[PDB]
């Protein structure tokens, strides 16, 4: 997944398909999620199990 | 340059209360998202607490939720966390992080050295 | 306290609310709140008429 994804603060709507469940962590690939304050639309499609 | 250093490590038993402290060199610190995570022997990095930038609010996962405390100074452009008698079972390797300050090059998370705190 | 206001941006901004004594400056011509955390659009909008 790109590095820079959290660098865009503009951003509305994301879209994440893939499999956010890495080894023994809650999710900490995402833990800069926090960053975009503009985001309105989530759509995590990884099986998440909390 | 873009570097993250974090001091006050240093083995303390159960009973006291030890200040932290970081670093941040060629960005403000008000414009940016700072982190600390934990590493521990055979475990990977777990996050302890995030501040918010434009607003300086404070998130705190589950694990360490309202116990430590967490500050921004820009008079030294550093982070403060502060812990309340921390458990034998929280020593871990403090890390801190910033990703995605202002300026925008190939690195886009910054970690610090690591500290090692030991409780027993 | 502000009045001879003519043209007024606040784009991109985190704002939540318009305050009512906003449009006591009833000279306001390009006024524009966009890229906003806006909820609803005050009724006292009529009293700004130009």
């Amino acid at each position: 997944i790109p590095l820079w994804i959290y660098s865009l603060k503009t951003l509305e709507e994301l879209h994440l398909t893939g499999n956010l469940s890495a080894e023994n962590n809650r999710y900490i690939v995402i833990d800069g999620l926090r960053e975009l304050k503009r985001l309105k639309v989530l759509r995590l499609k990884s099986n998440l199990s909390k | 340059q873009v570097q993250l250093v974090e001091s006050g490590g240093g083995l303390v038993q159960a009973g006291g209360s030890l200040r932290l402290s970081c670093a941040a060199s060629g960005f403000p610190v008000m414009n940016a998202g700072m982190y600390w995570y934990r590493q521990a022997p055979g475990k990977e990095r777990e996050w302890v607490a995030a501040i918010e930038s434009e607003g300086t609010s404070t998130y705190y996962a589950d694990s360490v939720k309202g116990r430590f405390t967490i500050s921004r100074d820009n008079a030294k452009n550093t982070v403060y966390l502060q812990m309340n008698s921390l458990k034998p079972e929280d020593t871990a390797v403090y890390y801190c992080n910033v990703k995605d300050v202002g300026d925008n090059h190939f690195p886009y998370d910054y970690w610090g050295q690591g500290t090692q705190v030991t409780v027993s | 306290n502000l009045t001879n206001l003519e043209r007024l941006y606040l784009n991109r901004n985190k704002i939540e609310k318009i305050p009512t004594q906003l449009f006591y400056c009833r000279k306001l011509r390009y006024l524009d709140l966009s890229h906003n955390n806006l909820t609803f659009l005050p009724a006292d909008i009529g009293l700004l008429q130009n």
